[PDB]
RNA sequence: UUUGGUGCCCAUGUCGCUGUGGAAACACCUGGUUCCAUUUCGAACCCAGCAGUUAAGCACAGUGGAGCCGAAUGUAGCUGUUUCAGUGAGAAUAGGAAAGCACCAAGC
RNA sequence: CGGUCGCCUCCUAAAAGGUAACGGAGGCGUACAAAGGUACCUUCAGUACGGUUGGAAAUCGUAUGUAGAGUGUAAUGGUGUAAGGGUGCUUGACUGUGAGACAUACAGGUCGAACAGGUGAGAAAUCAGGUCAUAGUGAUCCGGUGGUCCAGUAUGGAAUGG
RNA sequence: UGGAGGUAAAGCUACUGAAUGUAUGAUGGCGCCACCUAGGCGUACUGAAUACAAUUAAACUCUGAAUGCCAUUUAUUUUA
């Protein structure tokens, strides 16, 4: 990416001006974007997972694989050995691809992006955000699930304090109140 | 007058298997000799000593045995057969 | 009446009175204390008997502490039973007492209604009691 | 990884008042899709 | 969760393990260990805790990190066995798989007369 | 008692030479294994024989 | 002697905090076109190269905070004979403790 | 009269082993073509924070946590790079044996180095004669089934046996 | 002299249960309000978790003997 290039350059000056660090790579560089579709319904109508599956292949261009529940529940009519939900683990070349086009066509099409931010980090570096319709992504056609869901896109960086990740999503304009 | 008596409910035990050291620390062995039966491993295997389908530490090799303690705090037990080493 | 909650095993072996004194062998919350001279297997009813016993002639500001506990309980076989058929039904709680254990200790309130109260408590219980005070 | 069929294709998207034709990798038709609410048409971005 | 140099060093303590439980004839144990930029290799003994015979790069004193460079230091070491008259060995890699350079490094001892 | 076990029988010789388990209820389809024969001295498929 | 690798050991070897370091090496790192790989991701594994790097890791100095170890005296249980001679714990405590033993390759 | 009768685990059982009572608690008369064999890779439960449906608790990311997780099962013992989880290839859940031992009144039981044949995994070293280990079992007689280099009541067969 | 063990004893911040007091306190009961659902201020009181001090156990153990058991070394004795 064109822009890609434009990341190392920018974030590199700026950042390392911003707090005297005394290496390059000392600031922080985001690594992995993992997207986490999952829906209980696969429980009984099994059908409907499949489809899911599809949709966020066209998101990423990676194939998601399907995890599976490490206990059981008779409430959920949960059980051990079933699969329920999928996630994926975008790096390289790809995950910036993502994280670009989120920002730019998903995310401001969102019905009403309000946003929400510094109530989000964990306290350890990573941001979570909570999307509520899958419609508002531009890679899915209107045949779809016969229920509609959101998105748990989440983010993690090199560093543990949440400050300098903060930062980082400021240097990168991720669109948030006040952040 | 009897008044009756209750029933007992628990009176079953089972053969009492003989596990333990066999081979005492300083005893003469050849190969193939038991030198410990136990029900899991309480005594680790060393050199020259071989386990069974029972966790049974068996000899490999003539020697004289000996036990040596290990493991954190000491806490593990393991033993080998010092092969007799007379080398002339 | 004293008596645990719940408990893993009904029947469990009894648990010998001779010896010295094991844990509870000096005063350490009030400053007198109770302590026996013979070992002996007393039950939670005698507590309860004590307890009362004590409350009674104590104060409105007066404050006490219960060291011994009827952890062990003992059975009875019912009577004109024979010997045989099992062990019998556990039937009550005793707390076991060692030469030398406090069991009761009191404080805040004067010094001449505090040996009174230890007095009838001791009076209660069929181990030999003695008053004893404790270290600055 | 590779061998997939849905490829990854670099697609650029258009936009209505401001053109920015930001080229993405997609799975989608390899023409200028136009999309009507971009990142610079949006009030919380740019504008107060 | 650790870094690669950890999960090296937990795979090479598996390895080791399992050698020094099953080697009943005794034989010389030819660990290779290899880096991002060098691959180095010495011949322990478990029964005496020594090492009998080294190889490396910096001995050899190539820019290495390549499949060509591996079968000249294997066939270092494999002289050294021969000189040293032991040719009964056990081939471990460092906890790497067994693969690439690794295995040009492997396949060197073999063509010259080392058994294992 | 229940009886679980099957037999495994070769098919080069048709003798049978081994004595295994088999759970008809779990699993249906008949067993091909492949084991040595005292009569061929060889290696060859032992199937399940009534 | 120092760095790097490894075996023996299995906290007086740990967890953490504060600083210093790289010549060679160790490492992050640069890319996936080759061998190889992801239950999906060149993250890892595997390649071919050292541009950048001392945050890490790693190595040194300090740090008695957490964790660990723990003397002598005394005591409980034991063996005998005594109603006293040995044996001597656990707990608690002063306190120690910022690992140690060998082999190899490089400048020394 | 009621209860029990075989085997396995713990305590009583007094720190080797053994030790009874109509003493105190429980189980078994199995399960797995993978939960076996091998090569490679990999490591808890819970809790804290952050996140649509989704809720105290489904899934995700990070951190913490030294076993409270798993190991088909009743307990005991063992095991956190293991004996737990996943994948690939396979069937050693082999044939003929077996020095030496444990424990035993006998009958029986338990472990097993090593040899020959032909295989499976693996680059190879090595491992594989069923499973983390201990319950899951019944003598003799009689008859039935398959194979067979033995017999076949004068001889050749057959019957009937071995 | 070497070794196996987990009893007596001891300990329960080293687990599993049982369990006392003090302090901070989840929780409920109890109210009084507002609000019909999100809740709030005190609770005659119940009591999670943590800290301090103290307890109990054949089927509890972070520990932990003596005696006894096995073997070997030396001396002596008996042909069992
Ligand atoms: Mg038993
Ligand atoms: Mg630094
Ligand atoms: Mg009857
Ligand atoms: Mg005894
Ligand atoms: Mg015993
Ligand atoms: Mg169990
Ligand atoms: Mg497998
Ligand atoms: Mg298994
Ligand atoms: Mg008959
Ligand atoms: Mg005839
Ligand atoms: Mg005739
Ligand atoms: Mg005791
Ligand atoms: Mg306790
Ligand atoms: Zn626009
Ligand atoms: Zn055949």
């Amino acid at each position: 990416n064109n822009l890609k290039a434009h990341y190392q350059k920018t974030i590199a000056k700026e950042l390392q001006k911003s707090f005297a660090f005394s290496s390059i790579m000392q600031v922080p560089r985001l690594e992995k974007i993992v997207i986490n579709m999952g829906v209980g319904d696969a429980i009984r109508d099994s059908k409907f997972l499949e489809s899911a599956l599809n949709e966020l292949h066209l998101i990423s261009g990676q194939k998601p694989v399907a995890t599976k529940a490490k206990n059981a529940i008779s409430t959920y009519k949960l059980r051990a050995g079933q699969l329920i939900g999928c996630k994926v683990t975008l790096r390289g070349e790809r995950m910036w691809a993502f994280l670009e086009k989120l920002i730019y066509v998903a995310l401001p099409r969102v019905r009403d992006f309000r946003g929400l931010s510094l109530k989000s980090f964990d306290g350890r570096g990573n941001y979570t955000i909570g999307i509520k319709e899958q419609i508002i992504f531009p890679e899915i056609v209107y045949d779809d699930i016969k229920r509609i869901r959101g998105f748990d896109v989440t983010l993690v960086t090199s560093t543990n304090k949440d400050s300098e990740a903060l930062a980082l999503l400021r240097a990168l304009n991720l669109p948030l109140v006040k952040g | 007058s009897k008044k009756g008596v209750g029933s007992t409910k628990n009176g079953r035990d089972s053969h009492a298997k003989r596990l333990g050291a066999k081979k005492a620390d300083g005893q003469m062995i050849r190969t193939g000799q038991i030198i410990y039966r136990q029900r899991g491993t309480r005594v680790y295997p060393g050199v020259n000593v071989g386990l069974g389908s029972d966790d049974t530490l068996f000899a490999l090799s003539d020697g004289l045995v000996k036990y040596q303690k290990f493991g954190p705090k000491q806490g593990k037990t393991r033993v080998s057969v010092v092969k007799h080493k007379l080398d002339a | 009446m004293l008596q645990p909650k719940r408990t893993k095993y009904r029947k469990p072996h009894n648990v010998s009175y001779e010896g010295k004194a094991k844990g509870n062998s000096y005063v350490a919350f009030g400053e007198y204390g109770l302590v026996a001279t013979k070992g002996n297997w007393i039950d939670a009813r005698a507590i309860e008997s004590a307890r009362i016993a004590i409350s009674k002639c104590l104060g409105k500001t007066g404050k006490m502490w219960i060291r011994i506990f009827p952890h062990m309980s003992k059975t009875k076989k019912p009577l004109e039973v024979r010997m045989g058929s099992g062990k019998g039904n556990p039937e009550f709680w005793v707390a076991v007492v060692k030469q030398g254990t406090v069991m009761f200790e009191v404080a805040n309130i004067p010094e001449s209604q505090m040996i009174k109260a230890l007095t009838r408590a001791g009076h209660k219980l069929p181990v030999t009691w003695k008053i004893l005070k404790r270290e600055e | 990884k590779k061998d997939f069929h849905f490829p990854s294709q670099s697609v650029s998207f258009k936009c209505a008042s401001c053109s920015n034709s930001f080229t993405i990798e997609s799975t989608l038709k390899q023409k200028e899709i136009t999309i009507d609410i971009c990142g610079k048409c949006h009030p919380f971005y740019i504008g107060e | 969760m650790k870094t690669r140099t950890e999960q090296r060093r937990l795979r090479h303590k598996r390895i080791v393990k399992k050698i020094r439980a099953t080697n009943h004839d005794n034989r010389v144990v030819l660990m290779v260990i290899k880096s991002l930029n060098h691959i180095s290799v010495q011949a322990w003994d478990f029964s005496q805790n020594i090492v009998l015979a080294s190889s490396s790069s910096l001995a050899l004193k190539l820019k290495n990190g390549n499949k060509d460079n591996a079968k000249l230091v294997g066939q270092d070491i494999a002289d050294k066995l021969v000189k040293l008259k032991l040719t009964n060995v056990v081939f471990d890699t460092g906890g790497s798989k067994y693969h690439g350079r690794i295995a040009a490094l492997a396949e060197a001892a073999r063509e010259r007369g080392l058994n294992f | 008692a229940v009886k679980r076990s099957t037999r495994l029988g070769c098919n080069d010789c048709r003798e049978i030479n081994y004595l295994t388990f088999k759970n008809v209820k779990k699993n249906p389809e008949k067993l091909a294994l492949n084991k040595f024969c005292s009569r061929c001295r060889k290696v060859v498929v032992h199937k399940e024989v009534k």
